[PDB]
């Protein structure tokens, strides 16, 4: 799809067999979702942004669909105020900025 | 990492 | 341009004969810079991010060039760890996400 930016670019995702919604964020290096269980083992990670840092759990090699487009990569989970798809997964679906 | 603004 | 997301999407911006660089940030409602050169009077604004909320300095009607594209809008000066061009300005230059 082509997504204009007059409102937040929220899209449907599927992860852990559940449909959720998340913000496509070109200013996010990594993907951070609100608390959920995921398969495998996690490792602790810090991430930063506006307002400071947060503690997250890092899960590697996780399957996620973003508007039906499959990706596999790292998903961080923690107390984010909004689910965010970052560049690590945007690149996997061939997302580009265009102007 | 860095994640960016509400 | 058509910009991939393997690295941060930093672009040249110009304000008041200062060249800077800033990230094209679809996850930002607003444009936030760490500093501008002698910009004058401002009003306070609160914005949020993953870590909490910050107080910023709001400047309206700023003329900016982003990758050579002229725009006008509000620029916030605040403690962002990376300069960010948010949707308020991305829309003005016709920027979309595409996949
Ligand atoms: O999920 C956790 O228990 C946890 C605890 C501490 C840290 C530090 C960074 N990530 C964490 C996750």
């Amino acid at each position: 799809p082509q997504i204009t930016l007059w409102k937040r670019p929220l899209v449907t995702i599927k992860i852990g067999g559940q449909l959720k919604e998340a913000l496509l964020d070109t200013g996010a290096d990594d993907t951070v979702l609100e608390e959920m269980n995921l398969p495998g083992r996690w490792k602790p990670k810090m991430i930063g942004g506006i307002g400071g840092f947060i503690k997250v759990r890092q899960y590697d090699q996780i399957l996620i669909e973003i508007c039906g487009h499959k990706a596999i990569g790292t998903v961080l989970v923690g107390p984010t105020p909004v689910n965010i798809i970052g560049r690590n997964l945007l690149t996997q679906i061939g997302c580009t900025l265009n102007f | 990492x860095v994640v960016x603004a509400x």
